[PDB]
């Protein structure tokens, strides 16, 4: 199960 | 902008026995960027029912893919893998050798 | 560690051709179990191992929601990076991210990973302490500031130490039969005459799992590390691997060469030789 990638680079 | 030329390996899933079904594999790796064109050839002609794995990569950031199709080996037919990538002026052709 | 879980993300922009593409694949050791591609007929999470299919609809919907969102987050990221580096919106670019957790002997987190690369080169990575970053260049430092202000490190540590390990243990259970059994290689040596003076002795290691393996050719017990030609370990296509070590020897002296094989699924190292038929 992956993490929610909410913050862009 | 990094650019890495792909490594090609054509081989069968099991030791080749003329007449018995097997799988022809073309493993391309160590490349970058991801755009690549791979074809499995049978006597120069292009095989159409070819499948492949999903795009993945190694610690060094280079990609790798496995293209394969079902085939029945026979000493009268020549199989090869053709790979085109931005680092190649002409598509590289790697012939399948039963011993490698 | 004894077992690991990794996710490999590839986001690529393609000016003119369409909006950015996002692909994500998951691995438990050397086995891929899921895949998502925002370009497939229906952008959705698909199973790649049989044991992951025993998960209910909730699981799939959950993964798909995370990925669909990620697809949008990455599109914004590409645009942001292009700006940092003063790049033309006419060139294709790629962001790759890899992360995962390593399970120690005690069933707890051993190491957490999170590394990003822009166009094949290191961009930013989470340090072993799981609380600090390492930016490659000044552009990566802009990202570092954002991520520090947004406390991304804390969030990631929470994930790697908790959710990652928790789920890794579930997968290792569901697929116990294949994920925790080391498959030893089927071996055999072949003989190929190059000329009437020399011949190639090729030692094969087929159908083994995991990929890690060591093949060595020896002459009278002496390791021929210098003269051996090894191909990179390659996938067989059925979740197992293949590899061969070749050495060129003089006709007649072949009786002095032995192949040494090392793999964890073996009680001790194997030692073979070519047997004339």
């Amino acid at each position: 199960l992956p993490p929610l990638d909410i913050t862009p680079y | 902008m990094i650019q890495r030329t792909p490594k090609i390996q054509v081989y069968s899933r099991h030791p080749a026995e003329n007449g018995k079904s097997n799988f022809l594999n073309c493993y391309v790796s160590g490349f970058h960027p991801s755009d690549i064109e791979v074809d499995l050839l049978k006597n120069g002609e292009r095989i159409e029912k070819v499948e492949h794995s999903d795009l993945s990569f190694s610690k060094d950031w280079s990609f790798y893919l496995l293209y394969y199709t079902e085939f029945t080996p026979t000493e009268k037919d020549e199989y090869a893998c053709r790979v085109n990538h931005v680092t190649l002026s002409q598509p590289k052709i790697v012939k399948w050798d039963r011993d490698m | 560690g004894s077992h690991s879980m990794r996710y490999f993300y590839t986001a690529m922009s393609r000016p003119g051709r369409g909006e950015p593409r996002f692909i994500a694949v998951g691995y438990v050791d050397d086995t891929q179990f899921v895949r998502f591609d925002s370009d497939a007929a229906s952008p959705r999470t698909e199973p790649r191992a049989p044991w992951i299919e025993q998960e209910g609809p909730e699981y799939w919907d959950r993964n798909t929601q995370i990925f669909k969102t990620n697809t949008q987050t990455y599109r914004e990221s590409l645009r942001n990076l292009r700006g940092y580096y003063n790049q033309s919106e006419a060139g294709s670019h790629i962001i790759q991210r890899m992360y995962g957790c390593d399970l120690g002997p005690d069933g707890r987190l051993l190491r957490g990973h999170d590394q990003s690369a822009y166009d094949g080169k290191d961009y930013i990575a989470l340090n072993e302490d799981l609380s600090s970053w390492t930016a490659a260049d000044t552009a990566a430092q802009i990202t570092q500031r954002k991520w520090e202000a947004a406390r991304v490190a804390e969030q990631l540590r929470a994930y790697l130490e908790g959710l990652c390990v928790e789920w890794l243990r579930r997968y290792l259970e569901n697929g116990k039969e294949t994920l925790q059994r080391a498959d030893p290689p089927k071996t055999h040596v072949t003989h190929h005459p190059v000329s009437d003076h020399e011949a190639t002795l090729r030692c094969w290691a087929l159908g083994f799992y995991p990929a890690e393996i060591t093949l060595t050719w020896q002459r009278d017990g002496e390791d021929q590390t210098q003269d051996t030609e090894l191909v990179e370990t390659r996938p067989a296509g059925d979740r197992t691997f293949q590899k061969w070590a070749a050495v060129v020897v003089p006709s007649g002296e072949e009786q002095r060469y032995t192949c040494h094989v090392q793999h964890e699924g073996l009680p001790k190292p194997l030692t073979l030789r070519w047997e004339p038929s």
